[PDB]
RNA sequence: AAAA
RNA sequence: AGCCAGGAUGUUGGCUUAGAAGCAGCCAUCAUUUAAAGAAAGCGUAAUAGCUCACUGGUCGAGUCGGCCUGCGCGGAAGAU
């Protein structure tokens, strides 16, 4: 998992979700596109 | 996608030929490759049958002697445009697809019926 | 079930064709000698494509076809190669004639419903190596 | 060429070995001989040692020769015969050989050999890298003329003054005389 | 793939010490070549190829060298078994158990006539021979890249001519111990014949590839014991190539590469040409002689006695003058446009190629090979 | 399959 | 939006290349049958093969899409008694 300030989609698989409170990308295709915002 | 003018043409077009055609037989098209429509084409060509797929919204906004054939469009639809038609689209979906409704005489003529078109000389 | 445009006549068991009807399975030499008797007909140096039909029992059968309209539009213009750069470097001319001509062999590959339509297809592969039509 | 590049020299580029092979099938064929060392290079795989020193003689030195030089050997030839091509070799393949004949020096790395005392050629060589580049072949009364030229004024400099005009390129020690191919 | 697999019979390894040794003898006391078969087949007809221990204990060479490369449906495997009895019993009983762990699978067996181990004068004259034609006839009818060379079976003796077709076509070999489990491909050391040395014979093969058979006599006067092998004897007091033959033959004849050499006016006229053109002819003519296909495509007109001219292409500032020696190409001349035309001008009316190499001694030669350093 |  | 189906022919466009077949690189990017199907957006193959998207035909039965201007908040945010 990345934990960046800039997080973003990485292709057209990630998603935005905001999960108490923390804005995260998760994608189905590829682990190496998950990343977190912090 | 389309327009209304591009609707509106399409509505004309298959009205005009379906004001001067004589019998209409309406068929099912899902599932079948491109190759095989390529020949229904060549052969429908061949015989003179004009042969086109249509939205059903627009099909049944054109085709108002054929109202006893506006009756049955629900799912995919095929239409071509006197006999041998029935009879190309029989022989075809035996060896291949499938017919729902056949138009002649201003009347409809049922799905297991269209016997009668098939033979006709 | 493998397409393939070997060459006229010279079917060798060579890599061109050879390895791969290995790895379905079929004799080579067997389709090598089966395709070349009904090639000789063909005029001489020609890549007519053959699609070949293999079975689960390692039987073939196989149809040719009319030879490529690529291969006929370079022989037609005299030349062996085509543009480096098509629609930038022109290199040859053939009259529509020689369209017609081309179109009508392969006609009997073809998909139009007519000889203008078959041309067309014919003048569009015509542009797309270069030759221009003259 | 490449080969004896190698022996020589621990690596060449792989770029410069495509290029000598432009079949694919040589490369395909060839692939186990050669092997790559890193950065960009290849080397004789140990199996490529074996053949190569099966189907080359030893050496120390590649002969060249110079413009002047081949016009000045083949001149000679007339007098004697073949004795210069063996011995460029032989001072080539046995750097024993090359000190025993080093006589005079003269400036920026050349030297004259003499093959001894009865004799009538010499020689003006020097050795780059691995090439033993020769530059002149002359006889007794000239080599005597060309001592005095030196003795008064710089002649080693100017020599290699002319050495875009008059001497390079050298080509190799390679020839082919008689009609026979093998 | 194919699998050119030399048979040995490994496969009747039970019958190990038991009081009728197997011997040709032993099959044919039990009924011939086909009974025997069977009785042998019996004995591992239970083993499986997946089985480990089977592959090391129960089974033949081939069937576990065979079972390591990874025999699947869609193959075809050949095996050269032996002349003998015993040897064509044990053929039969590793293709009824082929046939079986692998349905859908093709082996056929050949059996290579006088391929004995307990004469001398017949295996050097009729069984290396006939195993040569065998394996360089399936190599052949199924293209080099496609066969694999499997020659762990068999005599100790085949071995070497079966490895020395494999470096030569360009087909690989397999090979794998009782006791290993780790496929061996053995080291392919790149092999020709020599061109020196067989050089010589290029007249004389070249009556029998024209009129298709010589006198004995004649052949043996015209021409050292190796050679003998490249000549079968048809019979009838004549001589005709030996499968060895067609090989060098072959050799004799596939175009190679060539090194380029300069005459001495060459020479002078290549360097008057770098000045203005770089060094742009310095690597064509290297770039054509290591090419036999750019070569034959730059053959401009032809001139007596070998020579033909090339050039590097349209509106170009040179032409050269080359022909072909052994494996050296030699220049002879490098002209420009005008001196080209005016060559070709004299030679509309006599003859060209001879004037030129009647002055060989005295103008052209020697001819210095392409390598320079200029610095 | 370290004299098939 | 989801779900069902199609997603083709000249043709393996030409050049290059051992191979370059939509998908290493360069140029062109036309034409046909078409409800519709890029001389192909992505994956894949040694190259083919195979998968997906663009595009369109069905099922469904009220809304839906992205930009702009603006108020207040969110993360970026770790220190020693
Ligand atoms: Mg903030
Ligand atoms: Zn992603």
């Amino acid at each position: 998992m990345k934990v960046r300030a800039s997080v973003k989609k990485l292709c057209r698989n990630c998603k935005i979700v905001k999960r108490d409170g923390v804005i995260r990308v998760i994608c189905s295709a590829e682990p190496k596109h998950k990343q977190r915002q912090g | 996608a389309l327009n209304l003018q591009d609707k509106q043409a399409i509505v004309a077009e298959v009205s005009e030929v379906a004001k001067g055609a004589l019998s209409a037989v309406v068929a099912d098209s899902r599932g079948v490759t491109v190759d095989k429509m390529t020949e229904l084409r060549k052969a429908g060509r061949e015989a003179g049958v004009y042969m086109r797929v249509v939205r059903n919204t627009l099909l049944r906004r054109a085709v108002e002697p054929f109202e006893c054939l506006k009756d049955a469009f629900v799912g995919p639809t095929l239409i071509a445009y006197p006999g041998a038609a029935a009879r190309l689209f029989k022989e075809f979906a035996k060896a291949n697809f499938e017919v729902k409704a056949a138009a002649f005489e201003g009347e409809l003529i049922p799905a297991s019926q269209i016997d009668r078109l098939a033979t006709l000389p | 079930y493998v397409k393939l445009q070997v060459a006229a006549g010279m079917a060798n068991p060579s890599p061109p064709v050879g390895p791969a009807l290995g790895q379905q399975g079929v004799n080579i030499m067997e389709f090598c000698k089966a395709f070349n008797a009904k090639t000789d007909s063909i005029e001489k140096g020609l890549p007519i494509p053959v699609v070949i039909t293999v079975y689960a029992d390692r039987s073939f059968t196989f149809v040719t076809k009319t030879p490529p309209a690529a291969v006929l539009l370079k022989k037609a213009a005299g030349i062996k190669s085509g543009s480096g750069k098509p629609n930038k470097d022109k290199v040859g001319k053939i009259s529509r004639a020689q369209l017609q001509e081309i179109a009508q062999t392969k006609a009997a590959d073809m998909t139009g419903a007519d000889i203008e339509a078959m041309t067309r297809s014919i003048e569009g592969t015509a542009r797309s190596m270069g030759l221009v039509v003259e | 060429p490449l080969l004896e590049r190698i022996q020589n020299e621990t690596a060449i580029p792989r770029a410069e070995l495509d290029k000598a092979l432009p079949s694919f099938e040589e490369r395909e064929i060839l692939d186990s001989l050669f092997e790559d060392v890193g950065q960009g290079q290849v080397s004789l795989s140990p199996v490529g040692f074996l053949i190569w020193e099966e189907l080359e003689r030893p050496t120390a030195l590649v002969p060249f020769l110079s413009r002047r030089a081949l016009d000045d050997l083949l001149k000679m030839r007339a007098t004697e015969g073949t004795a210069p091509d063996d011995y460029i070799t032989r001072v080539a393949r046995s750097p024993e050989q090359l000190a025993i004949g080093k006589h005079e020096s003269w400036s920026k790395g050349l030297f004259w050999l003499k093959r001894g005392e009865h004799t009538r050629d010499r020689y003006l060589v020097s050795v780059e890298g691995w090439r033993l580049l020769v530059w002149r072949i002359v006889d007794a009364d000239e080599y005597d003329d060309l001592l005095t030229q030196n003795r008064k004024t710089d002649a080693g400099a100017r020599v290699v003054a002319e050495r875009r005009e008059k001497y390079a390129p050298f080509v190799r020690l390679e020839l082919y005389e008689d009609g026979e191919g093998w | 793939a194919v699998y050119l697999c030399t048979c040995g019979t490994a496969a009747a390894k039970k019958f190990f010490g038991q009081t009728p040794r197997f011997d040709a003898a032993w099959v044919t006391e039990h009924g011939g070549v086909e009974a025997a078969s069977k009785v042998i087949y019996d004995t591992f007809r239970t083993a499986r190829l997946d089985d480990e221990v089977a592959l090391k204990r129960d089974l033949s060479a081939e069937i576990h060298s065979l079972a390591r490369m990874g025999v699947n449906d869609k193959d075809t495997v050949v095996l050269f078994s032996s002349e003998t009895a015993d040897g064509q019993a044990c053929a039969w009983a590793v293709k009824r158990y082929l046939e079986q762990a692998r349905p859908g699978i093709l082996c056929r067996i050949e059996v290579v006539a006088g391929l004995q181990v307990t004469d001398a004068h017949v295996f050097r004259t009729a069984g290396v021979l006939n195993f040569t034609k065998a394996v360089l006839h399936e190599i052949d009818a199924n293209g080099t890249g496609q066969c694999v060379l499997n020659p762990t079976g068999g005599f100790k003796s085949l071995v070497p001519y079966t490895v020395l077709i494999g470096m030569l076509r360009g087909v690989p070999a397999k090979y794998i111990f009782e006791q290993s489990s780790a496929l061996i491909p053995l080291p392919m050391m790149p092999v020709e014949f020599a061109r020196s040395r067989l050089e010589p014979l290029r007249p004389l093969l070249e009556r029998i590839q024209n009129e298709t058979a010589i006198p004995r006599a004649e052949l043996d006067k015209a021409l050292r014991e190796i050679l003998d092998s490249l000549f079968e004897d048809v019979g009838q007091g004549q001589v005709s190539l030996s499968p060895v033959g067609f090989l060098i033959w072959e050799e004799l004849e596939r175009p190679t590469a060539l090194v380029p050499f300069l005459s001495r006016r060459a020479l002078d006229d290549l360097l008057k040409m770098r000045a203005t053109e770089g060094t742009a002819p310095d690597d064509y003519i290297t770039r054509v002689a290591r090419s036999p296909e750019q070569l034959a495509i730059g053959k401009h007109e032809s001139w007596s006695k070998g020579l033909f001219w090339l050039k590097r292409g349209e509106h170009t500032r040179d032409r050269y003058l080359v022909s072909v020696e052994g494996w050296r190409l030699l220049v002879w001349r490098i002209v420009d446009a005008d001196e080209y035309d005016d060559l070709l001008t004299q030679n509309r009316k006599t003859d060209a190629g001879a004037r030129v190499v009647a002055e060989r001694r005295e103008k052209y030669a020697p001819f210095v090979r392409l390598e320079l350093y200029e610095d």
